[PDB]
RNA sequence: GUGUUUUCCCCUUGGC
């Protein structure tokens, strides 16, 4: 189902997973 | 300084104001000399201050507004000249460096 | 002597302009035998007054009951007979203005003697004969005291 | 017929005081009573107030003329 | 020469430090650190004084 | 023209802190006492560290610094020892110092914690507080790292370096209800009641007391353990009284010598 | 690096006097006591003890510069009373205060125990 | 001079127990480079003892 | 993990009413 | 600090001299109020307030910028629960005299940084040190033990002074005196 | 997606699965010309009187506009912008621990703080910056008071006794190389 | 790096509490109840343990020998 | 010999912009490793202790020592010839504290007066008769400040909050709010002091002190002010905190209502333009008319909200106290902190459409509405929305750019002038000539 | 160091937090700063005032 | 700007109409009107921000810029044309060229 | 004749400096170029480039 | 008893 607000937790599980996959210097 | 109390009648004679200011105008010399060209330029260089001086040290404003005594007026004139002569540009002053 | 002025007074307003300060209030007061007017700032924190408070106000040239002029320095340690010993609120200040209705030809009928008590201001305003004791730039003491009536 | 200002300009005062203080530091005879000080600049300043500095000031006019002014003749300002 | 070596020059008897406030100095006083003072010198003529 | 007569009540006394109230007295006296608690009670702290072998991940100044801050149980001996600056002996001696040794090597896989439990005094009475809870960590060591050093502790004021400050925190408070209005709240109702507030829960601050003086001073002297908390106070009173006696001696000599 | 060593706040240098009275000239019966290697701890209690003396017309203390370890205490008394003895009695009685407080504290300690 | 470049202990006065190396010494005073602080003090040479 | 538990319980605690103030301690756009 | 407030340590006061709350919490860093009003680094004030909440609450506050779950009033509400003034102000006592300071002081934990710019890396002085080889003027820079540049603009500032003797000494006798 | 991604590693889900599930999309500044970009769902897509109701994309979190040194600022939305810039500057100078193998580095200049601390208030973003592992600074009990005036024009009064305890004490390593 | 021996602000020994702190957190005390149970009252002492980053545990990953 | 206490040094801040940037100072040797200077003097140097460094120059000869001492010593440099007013004021927290101190309701016990008088250098040793004798002896801040004012200065000033309708009505010479500073015989009779009376303004009390008494007595004046007032500020204290930035909920409701009306009014102006009903202002394009209308509406909004914020602040508010002393900040800063940060301009215009017809992808094409173009409607206490945070950054970047750009050109502007005019000077003829001796002015300044 | 575990990186005396992304040239960590440029292959139309050209289609 | 033609217009005020352009005023009204105009423009730029500078410094600048009867630009092109002497012009610009 | 400073010594001063030096972009536009428009924070840097992290110097 | 020496250009970064 959709995120019924309470969305801050979800929003930083994303991002967290991004920086797990792509550490800060990935562009180099 | 002289504790004027501008509520008693003052002892400063009107013509002592007139003639004191006249004589003071003589001592505030900017362009020194007795030459007509130099009296003219002294009169010009000290024209606005002389107008101001004659417009605040009037016989009437002294009587009705300032109420200066004779001792206070003599002190005043001596102060005016002693301060004006300090205001004169010192010869040697690097005034163009100041302007810049 | 050095008693410049005295009258019965009562407070008829306080801080009409609103309370500009917290320990100081404007008192607007009226005299009773002379019906002069007074605007006085008191340290409303150590000497509280209310509207309708009646008080003796004795503005004096010197505190000493023998009338000897003080030097204007604070000393304590002194036995001498002092007017303060029979008041409740005493201030010391500099008369800094004497306005009046002077015309060009004939004198003022009324004066307003302005006094600054170290910055706490007073204006005493009324018929000139009661203010003849005031001259600008002179030291004076307020010596006021509430009448219990 | 000296026409310049009769007042010691602040430049003439700075130079006169520094020059006289130098001369004092080189053991020149003092022209004023020493009440017990030892700095040559303090002495030079006292001498200036006593108008006893043995220095004259040659003021060049822009025409290249000059006027000589003692240090007791012109009116010290400060 | 004219600008970098003549109109302006590096000079002896000069010091540079971080300035810090000191409300206990007069407006005409600068407080300076003892190491600077012990470095910079003033040639002072000797006199019986 | 003379002194006031101070009086004391202890409200709580633990082995960690004293709470007490001084009455009468004067604000200046009470605050100077507070200062002496902080800055001029002497204690023993490590102030000399000869490092013989250090291969911890902390450099020697860091080790030495940490040893400085370890409090020592100088509850008595601090009043015996001289200041080393004043002792007449060429090195440290047991009459002006306490020697400490630390000799630890991590000859095992488990990360050895070097702690104050490893500081071995030459005097069973001047020992690190946590030896008489857990011990103060000085370093964690990996296998094959070592730290051998000997240190001396000496008497010093908290005024010289904070290592010698005996207090954890001196609570100091007076006029709990602001009867003096020495503090002037813009909104007296936003402020919680002091621990010592005598007011009810209705009114916010005590009515202004014009002739009042600050005349009860509420203390909480928490020790860091180097002295017992009541000993901090008695030692500060002794120290301040001694400062004043010394000042008076120098004064009497300056007077009689004029 | 050009740091004072921390002992400079309380250790006198060789030749420094602790206290050094100086007659003030501006007004009669006024001195300036210049205590070296002292601070607000010793200067404020003396100042406030002097204000309890009724014969003391003025009493105050200042620290001219916090980076310098020196206080000035200016005392003015009534002509029948030198500030030398004002300062002396302000210390004598302040010692009597602290000693009484110490005794009362020592007893109050052992009276909190079992009391 | 005979006591320059040696490790010395300050045995007297305020710096009692400080260890340093004599960077310089006159007959009256050494300059001692203190081991602990980032500072070189001047100290009356009788206060020093060679270690 | 205990932080994730604490966050999820705080999330359900975000359901409580009156946890915000009318004195505009923050504002957000909502145009058109 | 994290909010572009920057400043040199202007003096250090021992714990006895710093002001103190009811408990003996003296500040670690006292910064002048005038740093704030022209700069409006209110993030600094809110950091201090929520840091004081965090330190009492006993866990790390969130300061993610656009988080409308956080606001000053909500923090003040929390801070008031620990028995502090809700706006972070406290009554401090003057360390010197012990008198309460009449203004209650805004005090609380704030994250300070120490920057690489230490003063002992910057202090520099010269009195006849090494000289350049080409033009016999002082070398440039502290590392070289150089002399400060008495530049053009200083020349102008001394002309304006009319300080010709000090201009001659700076631009000659104290730089490259030669014959 | 959130539940799967919360158990990540335990299920070896990853961000790449969010990408490969058509859930998140890399937009680039020229395609950003043509997105209609909500800023959070609950703000912008809820049935207010509609602004557009045609959002194609939504910001993941708006603080992700900040870079590395700017996202260490707490409450940067409560600061004047030049001050966030000055922090982004000074944050590159704050002494900390710059890397944990610093004992092996022979860097020419290194500053290592003795007791660097984790901020008592953090952005969430500085999780990923790994700031709580290599922090640069100390949470200090700041007081914003004028006090003695030695903190006046952009200056700070420090606690000397805190410094005696190691407050912001740092070490400076200078490496000299010669062959 | 390692835990400071004394709370910078006040003076309370906090250098003997870090391992205790972590052990109490491992008992799953909440983060402020660990501090309440160690005895840290002032927020100045609490920010010593809350804020402390124990980097020495990472420095000890590097081998001098073995 | 080494430099020692009392040595004369020139002391410089390397942007040596004007004559007062290289004043001479007496050295005092102090322990730690910094230059230390007194804070009236930062304004001449444009110094601030953010990490500024200043250059000390030790003149090496009696002839140059004395020259500096008589020509450049700081007290000689108080009044600038550039604008004939003091370059040094009372500044920073001394100025806030002196405002607080000279309020009417500031009363000091003898224990606090006699402690403050210890910090006056020029005090004659006689304790003034307290303003109030009976109850307990209480002096007044102005009565202590009357001892600091040297000599017999006379000046009149209006405190910053002086209501302009006060000199008309009654109470003209007995001011309700203790505005109207009057000094008479060197005695503060009335009025709160602020930058208007102690700052750098022409005719300020420090200016009168310089023209009337020496440069030396003015030097003592600046020192005594800082030294008494900073030691009273250890009693009074001064702070700033969140409580100083919060406002009443009624004030927030008024602010929000004002902004809502302004947003609605901008929406109505947009509607008027969209329908072509907006008649252009003469000379303006229709677009320039629309932009002027919107800028006026939003400036009026920011101003009305800023006023309603300021009108809420108590006399205790520490922004108000720093503002009305003139010590730091201004009413617009109070406004931005409490009410509304307002329109963010880049190059004087609203935020430009850097995307095709929109400012950010969150906005819809041709959204000319207020927030769509940079109007920050929150305050720094409320925090900025992310869009208006970015617009605020865009705007504040302009100041950082112009800071850099103003550096380079202006200094070039400033060398060329000096090289053109370096040798123009006043000769002993008392005429203003140049190197070649061509007469520029017959008298200096006519 | 690619994909190398934290244990091994510590064994290499490397930092597992170190990001990478830099070169070692004669012992110096050298980063290549990303250099901004006009996009290639894309037409752009500019007006260059102070020129004879009203408009210029660059590529 | 077309000052002379504008001043010529009927119902234009030839006494008060002015040009905000010191070069235009030079050609139309001459070097002394340039002195006055330049002084007023310079004062306008300086005082616009509310600041104040003494008149001595403005009069002195405008006098140096008009002392030789033409508009003496404050540039190498302007101040090195002045016959000051080579060691002063090299200090400024064109250093070796003037030498 | 080439570009300059494309390759700068990694800023090891502090970890946020290392991380930001690695994520640093650089416009080749001339400094001492007086133009403001290439220095201004363009609307299009949203989410791409930090609106706050720029050198306050000439760059 | 012998004692102060001794590099530069260029680029980059940073400070007010
Ligand atoms: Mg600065
Ligand atoms: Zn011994
Ligand atoms: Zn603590």
């Amino acid at each position: 189902e959709i995120t019924p607000d309470l969305w801050q937790e979800a929003c930083w599980i994303v991002i967290s997973s991004y920086f797990d996959e792509k550490g800060l210097v990935r562009q180099q | 300084i002289f504790h004027i109390n501008p509520r008693l009648p003052s002892d400063l004679h009107p013509i002592k104001v007139v003639e004191g200011v006249k004589e003071l105008s003589k001592k505030l010399v900017i362009v020194n000399g007795d030459d007509p060209l130099s009296r003219q330029a002294q009169e010009n260089a000290t024209l606005l201050f002389n107008i101001h001086l004659r417009s605040t040290l009037c016989s009437r404003r002294m009587a009705e507004e300032f109420r200066l005594s004779g001792e206070a007026f003599d002190w005043l004139l001596g102060e005016i000249e002693s301060k004006f002569n300090q205001a004169i540009a010192h010869p040697g002053e690097m005034v163009g460096a100041l302007a810049a | 002597a050095g008693i410049l002025f005295e009258d019965i007074f009562d407070v008829k307003d306080i801080d009409p302009e609103g309370k500009k300060f917290d320990r100081v209030s404007r008192l607007h007061c009226e005299s009773e035998s002379f019906k002069m007017d007074l605007i006085l700032d008191v340290n409303i924190q150590i000497y509280p007054v209310d509207l309708g408070d009646k008080f003796r106000l004795v503005i004096a040239s010197t505190l000493y009951e023998d009338g000897t002029l003080d030097d204007g320095e604070y000393n304590p340690t002194d036995d001498r007979p002092s007017r303060a010993d029979q008041f409740e609120y005493v201030m010391y200040g500099k008369v800094y203005r004497i306005e009046g209705d002077e015309t060009s030809t004939e004198a003022a009928t009324r004066l307003s003697a302005y006094v600054s008590y170290g910055g706490l201001l007073m204006r005493l305003q009324g018929d000139a004969n009661n203010l003849h004791g005031f001259e600008v730039d002179s030291r004076v003491y307020l010596l006021m005291k509430k009448l219990a009536f | 017929k000296r026409i310049t200002t009769p007042y010691m300009t602040k430049y003439e005062r700075a130079r006169v005081l520094g020059t006289r203080a130098l001369q004092i530091a080189m053991c020149a005879p003092v022209m004023v009573e020493l009440e017990g000080e030892t700095d040559p600049l303090l002495i030079a300043m006292k001498e200036l107030k006593a108008r006893k500095i043995p220095i004259i000031i040659r003021r060049y006019l822009p025409d290249g003329s000059y006027e000589d002014w003692g240090v007791d003749e012109l009116i010290i300002s400060d | 020469r004219v600008r970098g070596n003549l109109m302006g020059k590096r000079v002896d008897f000069s010091a540079r430090t971080v300035i810090t406030p000191d409300p206990n100095l007069s407006i005409d006083q600068v407080g300076v650190p003892r190491s600077i003072a012990a470095n910079m010198t003033f040639a002072e003529i000797v006199t019986p004084f | 023209p003379y002194a006031n007569q101070p009086t004391v009540r202890i409200t709580e006394l633990t082995d960690e802190n004293v709470k007490f109230i001084i009455e009468n007295t004067d604000l200046a006296v009470a605050n100077s006492i507070r200062r002496v608690f902080i800055a001029e009670v002497p204690i023993i702290a490590i102030d000399w560290v000869q490092i013989d072998a250090n291969s911890s991940v902390l450099h020697d100044e860091f080790i030495a610094h940490r040893l400085g801050l370890i409090p020592l149980t100088s509850d008595d001996i601090v009043d015996k020892l001289q200041y080393s600056r004043d002792c007449t002996c060429e090195e440290f001696c047991p009459e002006c110092s306490v020697e400490f040794t630390l000799d630890v090597r991590c000859n095992e896989d488990q990360t050895r914690h070097v702690t104050s439990r490893d500081l071995i005094s030459n005097s069973p009475r001047v020992i690190p507080v946590t030896s008489r809870q857990d011990d103060i960590l000085i370093v964690k060591l990996r296998k094959g790292q070592e730290l051998r050093l000997r240190a001396y502790a000496k008497k010093g004021f908290g005024k010289e370096h904070a290592k010698w400050n005996p207090t954890a925190g001196v609570a100091f408070e007076y006029d709990p209800d602001n009867a003096l209005r020495h503090t002037v709240y813009p909104k007296p109702e936003e402020w919680p009641k002091s621990e010592y507030s005598e007011l009810d829960e209705d009114e916010s601050q005590a009515p202004y007391d014009p002739n009042g003086k600050p005349e009860r001073f509420y203390y909480n002297v928490e020790s860091c353990g180097s002295l017992r908390p009541e000993t901090i106070v008695l030692s500060a009173l002794s120290g301040l009284k001694k400062k004043l006696s010394d000042l008076q001696t120098q004064l009497s000599h300056e007077i009689q010598s004029d | 690096m050009n740091a004072p060593p921390a002992f400079e706040s309380f250790l006198l240098f060789e030749g420094e006097k602790k206290i050094t009275i100086n007659k003030d000239t501006k007004v009669p019966n006024a001195c300036l006591f210049t205590i070296n290697k002292e601070d607000h701890t010793l200067g404020n209690i003396i100042k406030s003890q002097l204000l309890k003396d009724p014969q003391v017309l003025f009493a105050g203390y200042k620290v001219p510069h916090p980076l310098e370890h020196k206080i000035i205490i200016r005392v003015q008394t009534t002509p029948d009373y030198s500030p030398q003895e004002a300062f002396t009695n302000a210390i004598t009685d302040l010692i009597s205060e602290l000693s009484l407080l110490e005794e009362r504290f020592r007893v109050a300690i052992k009276d909190k125990q079992e009391g | 001079n005979e006591l320059i470049g040696q490790t010395v202990r300050i045995s007297q006065g305020p710096y009692k127990g400080y260890i340093g190396v004599v960077k310089d010494a006159t007959e009256s005073t050494a300059r001692v480079e203190l081991h602990s602080t980032c500072q070189t003090i001047s100290v009356d040479r009788q206060r020093l003892t060679t270690v | 993990e205990w932080n994730i538990v604490e966050s999820e319980k705080a999330l359900v605690a975000e359901s409580h009413n009156m946890k915000n103030q009318q004195m505009d301690p923050f504002t957000r756009r909502q145009c058109k | 600090s994290r909010h572009g407030q920057k400043g040199t340590c202007g003096i250090q006061y021992r714990q006895e001299d710093m002001p103190f709350t009811c408990e003996g919490i003296t500040p670690d860093i006292i910064i002048n109020p005038h740093a704030i009003p022209s700069r409006m680094t209110i993030g600094h004030l809110i950091e201090c307030l929520q840091g004081k909440v965090s330190a009492n609450k006993g866990e790390i506050g969130d300061a993610t910028p656009f988080n409308d779950a956080v606001n000053v009033q909500k923090i003040s509400n929390l801070l008031s629960d620990y028995g502090y003034h809700l706006r972070g102000n406290e009554v401090l006592y003057n360390g010197f005299t012990g008198r309460k300071i009449t203004s209650q002081i805004f005090i609380g934990p704030t994250y300070y940084q120490r920057l690489k710019h230490m003063v002992d890396d910057k202090i520099h002085s010269r009195a006849r040190g090494p000289i350049q080889i080409l033009n016999r003027q002082p070398m440039e820079g502290r590392s070289r033990d150089g002399g400060l540049r008495f530049g053009e603009m200083e020349r102008d500032c001394q002309i304006a002074h009319g300080a010709a003797q000090f201009l001659r000494e700076r631009l000659f006798e104290a730089s490259d005196p030669y014959q | 997606h959130i539940d799967q991604l919360k158990e990540r590693e335990y299920n070896n889900y990853s961000w790449q699965d969010l990408v490969a599930s058509g859930v998140v999309e890399y937009i680039d500044t020229l395609e950003e010309e043509t997105v209609m970009l909500a800023m959070t769902p609950d703000d912008l897509q809820e049935k207010e009187v509609a602004y557009c109701s045609t959002y194609t994309h939504c910001e993941i979190h708006p603080s992700m506009i900040l870079g590395v040194c700017a996202s260490i600022i707490p409450f940067p939305d409560h600061n004047q912008s030049p001050r966030n810039t000055y922090q982004s500057a000074m944050g590159k100078q704050a002494m900390g621990v710059y890397i944990t193998n610093f004992h092996v580095r022979m860097d020419t200049l290194a500053h290592v703080l003795y007791y660097p601390q984790k901020p008592l208030v953090t952005t969430r973003s500085m999780e990923y910056l790994r700031f709580r592992e290599l922090p640069a600074g100390i949470n200090s009990i700041v007081a914003i008071a004028s006090y003695t005036g030695y903190n006046q024009e952009d200056s700070v009064i420090m606690n000397r006794s805190a410094v005696d305890r190691g407050f912001f004490r740092s070490v400076f390593y200078r490496s000299y190389k010669e062959q | 790096m390692i835990i400071p021996v004394r709370c910078f602000t006040c003076g309370k020994i906090v250098g003997n509490k870090w391992e205790a702190y972590l052990g109490l957190l491992q008992a799953e005390y909440t983060e402020g109840d660990a501090l309440d149970a160690l005895g840290l009252k002032r927020y100045c002492c609490r920010r010593m343990l809350l804020a402390h980053v124990d980097l020495i545990e990472k420095l000890l990953n590097y081998a001098p020998l073995e | 010999r080494h430099m020692c206490d009392g040595d004369i040094v020139i002391f410089n801040r390397q942007p040596t912009l004007h004559k007062m940037s290289m004043m001479g100072h007496r050295v005092r040797i102090l322990p730690w490793s910094t230059f230390r200077l007194n804070l009236s003097v930062t304004t001449p140097y444009n110094a601030d202790f953010d990490g500024d460094e200043m250059n000390l120059h030790l003149p090496q000869s009696l002839e140059t020592r004395a020259e500096i001492q008589e020509l450049a010593m700081v007290p000689r440099m108080i009044v600038t010839p550039q604008s004939n007013r003091p370059v040094m004021g009372i500044v920073q927290d001394t100025l806030t504290a002196v405002r607080k101190f000279t309020k009417r309701d500031v009363f000091l016990e003898r224990g606090e007066v006699m402690n403050l008088l210890m910090f006056l250098s020029t005090w004659d040793g006689k304790v003034p008769q307290p303003a109030i004798l009976k109850p307990r002896p209480l002096w007044t801040g102005k009565q202590i400040f009357s001892l600091i004012i040297p000599g017999h200065i006379n000046c009149i000033r209006t405190h910053s909050t002086h209501p302009d309708d006060e000199d008309s009505g009654p109470y003209k010479h007995i001011s309700p709010g203790d505005t109207k500073v009057v000094v008479e015989n060197g005695e503060l009779i009335m009025g709160i002091l602020c930058k208007k009376s102690l700052g750098t303004s022409a005719g300020s009390l420090v200016h009168i002190s310089y023209l009337e008494m020496g440069h030396d007595i003015t030097r003592l004046f600046y020192s005594n002010i800082q030294t008494v007032i900073n030691n009273w500020l250890l009693i009074e204290g001064h702070t700033i905190g969140i409580g100083d930035s919060i406002a009443d909920s009624k004030t927030y409701q008024d602010i929000q209502n004002t902004i809502k009306k302004a947003k609605q009014d901008v929406i109505e102006v947009i509607e008027k333009a969209h329908n072509n009903e907006l008649e252009p202002t003469p000379g303006n394009t229709l677009r320039q008319t629309f932009e002027n209308q919107v800028n006026r509406i939003l400036n009026d909004a920011r101003d009305k909200t800023g006023s309603s914020a300021q009108k809420s602040l108590s006399e205790y508010n520490n922004f108000k106290s720093m503002v009305v002393s003139g010590a730091k900040g201004s009413k617009i800063n109070i406004s931005q902190v409490i009410a509304v940060v307002g329109q963010q301009n880049v190059e004087g215009k609203r935020i430009p459409f850097g995307f095709k017809h929109r400012t950010l992808p969150h906005f819809i094409k041709d959204d000319y509405g207020p927030e769509s173009r940079g109007f920050v409607e929150n305050s720094y206490l409320a925090g900025l929305t992310p869009t208006e945070f970015f617009f605020h950054a865009m705007g504040g970047r302009e100041g950082l750019i112009d800071t850099a750009v103003k550096t380079a050109e202006t200094g070039y502007i400033q060398r060329r002038l000096i090289k053109s005019m370096e040798s123009v000077m006043v000769k002993y003829d008392a005429t203003v000539r140049n190197s070649i001796n061509q007469v520029v002015q017959l008298r200096y300044g006519e | 160091l690619n994909g190398l575990t934290d244990r091994d990186l510590c064994e290499l005396n490397e930092c597992p937090l170190d990001p990478g992304g830099y070169f070692i040239i004669n012992g110096s960590e050298k980063v290549l700063i990303a250099q901004e440029k006009m996009a290639t292959n894309t037409v752009y139309v500019f007006a260059k005032k102070d020129s004879k050209y009203a408009y210029t289609g660059e590529c | 700007v077309s000052l002379m033609r504008v001043l010529s217009e009927k119902d234009v005020d030839p006494v008060r109409t002015t040009s905000n352009d010191i070069v235009e005023i030079f050609t139309v009204l001459g070097i002394e009107a340039v002195r006055k105009a330049l002084e007023r423009e310079l004062y306008h730029v300086i005082s616009f921000d509310g600041s104040y500078v003494n008149y001595r410094h403005l009069a002195l600048l405008c006098d140096t810029m008009t002392c030789r009867g033409h508009l003496m630009a404050i540039t190498r092109h302007g101040v090195n044309r002045q016959d000051t002497g080579p060691l002063m012009k090299c200090s400024f610009e064109e250093t070796v060229d003037v030498l | 004749q080439a570009r300059a400073g494309v390759s700068q010594v990694l800023n090891r001063l502090t970890f946020a400096s290392t991380l930001s030096h690695l994520r640093r972009l650089n416009s080749p536009i001339g400094r001492d170029g007086k133009l403001a428009k290439p220095r201004q924070l363009h609307n299009t840097l949203w989410g791409m480039v930090c609106p706050a992290e720029t050198p306050e110097g000439h760059a």
